């Protein structure tokens, strides 16, 4: 019962084969043993893609599990659609209906969306790279022009990094001129941090500001740096560490020698890795489940050229298919199963806010429910402006001798003593810079005086 | 040049409206400033009126906090009144 | 129940307008009898201004015998200027 | 095909692409170091081994919407040719206080489409907007556009700006006398002594 | 106006300057007695100007 | 006693009233307070009487 599968990980990519091998492991059974080849490759690159495709193939796999980029994702699907060859991706979800792709992703679409409507967003801004796709950034054009939404839409990934540092200065700049303070990153990990540096650097993660990161990582990088800045952080978290399952998972995936598996030894673990082993096990399951039902998918010779023309898919194919799209599992990214199109269905994305002790979750995120709520959660020195008028504030004769408050004496000094001692605070008197007591200009528009 | 009550109140609105975008979620607090600041620019022919000010009274009692854009969007058609006292 | 100058603006152009429409080869003599409809039509902040004065400035220097329909679409976008004085 | 056209030993390939298959084209080309010349439309980047014979369309109509003072509009697309325009006006609608209202035209089934356009349109009604920029091929350009005359959105007060390089290559017959403003690009000029007797040639 | 003895083959400008003429007076309110073809024909060319 | 509504009072009040409801644009029914009291608090009740 050797079980024959093709895999692409894309060189650089370490915790999720070392997650991918653990999954094999733990998903080992008796009755059949999945047996991998491993590719590494250049996901960006099509012609890379093609050629590892058509190499598993000719290997004649039952199923492939890898990545793909928004260049390579077209050659994956078309592929995969003709060669009736069963894909499975931690890699972003494809828009559209797409044969033959199981997609272990979650679309974050509905949780961003019913995340937005949570905060009550009426203006906002949007960053965004083109690597996932511009499908979010359609969705969330479309729908603000639906809620009657103001939205400024700017891409950061055709910025070279460079020439990137006044970029980014003339961007929040831009950004701070009409005051807009809520903003929502998607992005990749890396442009996220970068980003995060950037405003940390400009000082942009102060008080008033309010970040989204839209994706399922949240907790997978480092929210140390802007965790103490004053501005408030919310985002998405796929894995729940909670979970007895996750946790169990997590104290044997502590217990692992980094030396044998690479990054493997942490707390916790990226999102895509999990959503590997996740994968790993719906592929047991899947063909298990074909074991159940009898149903045999033995090749009975090799598949042969790939690019043969015209190309003949085998039978087989879209039984694997099916097998794979029936499958329910339960697993680090919660519940798992599959529509016909290979979507995910009924997952839950835990919404997540960073708080001053640290990143805790407020609520979940549903399908159909859309959002859900979780459990509900010295004196200053007051500064008193006055101007100069008789008797209402006066320079005592000795007034050089004194200092503070004991420098003014009147009517309003006596009225403000009163007003400050049964409002009890401390008061400091000042003098008005300009000498005014108020006024518009007619020019600047700017309020002068007290 | 020409003075027009209608320009004037669509002028009004508008520029009440792009005030407050700038003070989004203090907005319930700024009606009253961006009210000034709009009869300022769109002008107005009674000092003390406004350009519009039906539609300034509307939106001080309905605009809540973040809900400004459905606020503008059900007070600008607000009927001003008599923009002479 | 305010007035809105705008919606003033509108129905006394409207009303002055059909009021002409009765009169065919007359309209540059009645333009002021019509605009004295109108303004007791639509109401007015200044009896004596009416309500809308450059409107009817416009049409009674435009207004030609039988050229009614083109000079009133002309007209009609005009700024009424002063409603008060 | 073009492995086919590869092991055949062709020295050069001329052909179109989509916003599917580019990738594939670039990636190929680039690799195997074969010329591909194009009419379809401008990859964005660097890509070598392509000759894009297509001219980029966005700073003609960014000009154009600064020389017509548009300050707000809507802007309607298809995922057909990709959406670098759209985050390019995006952009310089960012810069400037431009205020744009982006709608994706392209997702819309052919076969079920009447109402779709109606409250398409009708949400474009909402705002009262009267300027409209639509990028799209000829074909949903001419939908849209009986769409347009059929619902009398024709007529004065209303300015549509076609971006494209084919604007008299679609039939603007049916909105020439309607009143409304048009306006758009063209890459050929027929005006031309060149263009003029290659059209005697091929009129015949 | 008898828009009868009008011939199809020369017929475009014709109906543009019967309802330019028609706008001279500004006449909205407008009864088409004519056999169906010629009703379709007079409808298209109001859809045509935008009337 | 031929009267009905608002039309029943004149007063300072009654005018200043009706300026202050067409300045903030809403419909204005006058009433006469049940007690006859203008308010005061109960030492005891601490119960508010009056308007
Ligand atoms: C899963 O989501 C679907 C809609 O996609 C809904 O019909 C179904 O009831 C959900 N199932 C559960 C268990 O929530």
């Amino acid at each position: 019962n050797s079980i024959q599968i093709g895999g692409l990980f894309p060189r650089g990519a370490d915790q999720e084969y070392s997650a991918f091998r653990v999954g094999m492991v733990q998903f080992s059974t008796s009755e059949f043993r999945l047996t991998p080849h491993i590719d590494n490759l250049e996901v960006a690159n099509s012609f890379a893609v093609t050629n590892a495709f058509c190499s598993q193939f000719s290997r004649g796999v039952y199923a492939i599990f890898g990545f793909y980029d928004k260049k390579s994702v077209n050659t994956i699907t078309s592929f995969c659609g003709t060669l009736h060859v069963s894909f499975i991706t931690p890699s972003f979800p494809t828009d559209g209906t797409h044969p033959f792709v199981i997609q272990m992703r979650p679309d974050l679409k509905g949780a961003l969306l019913s995340l937005i409507e949570y905060y009550q967003w009426d203006k906002f801004a949007y960053l965004y790279d083109s690597d996932r796709g511009l499908s979010t950034l359609q969705a969330v054009l479309d729908s603000a022009a639906e809620k009657k939404w103001q939205v400024t839409a700017i891409n950061v990934g055709n910025i070279n990094n460079d020439k990137k540092d006044e970029t980014y200065r003339s961007l929040f700049q831009d950004l701070e001129l009409k005051g807009e303070r809520r903003v929502i990153l998607d992005c990749e990990r890396d442009k996220v941090n970068d980003i995060v540096d950037q405003v940390i650097t400009i000082g942009k993660h102060v008080k008033g500001y309010h970040y989204i990161i839209a994706n399922l990582g949240f907790t997978d990088g480092d929210l140390l740096k802007i965790q103490f800045g004053g501005a408030e952080v919310s985002g998405f978290q796929i894995v729940d560490y909670d979970d007895s399952l996750v946790s169990k998972f997590i104290e044997r995936w502590s217990t692992l020698e980094e030396k044998e598996y690479p990054g493997a030894h942490t707390a916790t673990i990226k999102y895509t890795s999990a959503l590997t082993y996740d994968a790993v096990q719906v592929m047991t399951e899947a063909f298990r489940n074909l074991r159940k039902q009898r149903i045999e998918i033995s090749r009975r010779g090799n598949a042969g050229d790939c690019l043969a023309n015209p190309a003949v898919p085998w039978g087989q194919g879209v039984e694997i298919e099916r097998a794979l799209k029936q499958v329910q599992v339960e697993g680090l990214s919660g519940n798992i199963k599959f529509d016909q199109n290979g979507k995910r269905i009924n997952y839950t994305i835990n919404i997540m806010e960073l708080k001053t002790n640290g990143p805790r979750k407020i609520g979940y995120w549903s399908e159909v429910d859309k959002m859900v709520v979780t459990l509900t959660e010295e004196q200053k020195t007051v500064v008193v402006t006055t101007i100069l008028e008789s008797p209402y504030v006066m320079m005592k004769k000795n007034h050089e001798m004194l200092e503070g408050n004991e420098r003014y004496e009147g009517y309003c000094v006596d009225l403000a003593a009163e007003i400050a001692k049964h409002c009890g605070f401390k008061y400091k008197l000042t003098i008005v810079g300009d000498g005014k007591y108020g006024a518009r200009d007619a020019d600047t528009k700017i309020w002068d005086g007290m | 040049g020409p003075a027009d009550c209608c320009r004037m109140k669509e002028c009004c609105t508008d520029r009440v409206n792009e005030c407050l975008q700038r003070y989004s979620g203090r907005e319930d607090k700024f009606v009253s400033f961006c009210y000034q600041e709009a009869t300022v620019t769109c002008g107005s022919f009674n000092e003390i009126v406004g350009c519009c000010y039906g539609y300034q009274m509307c939106m001080i009692r309905v605009v809540k906090p973040n809900s400004l854009s459905g606020a503008h969007e059900a007070c600008k058609t607000v009927s001003c009144g008599n923009p002479c006292a």
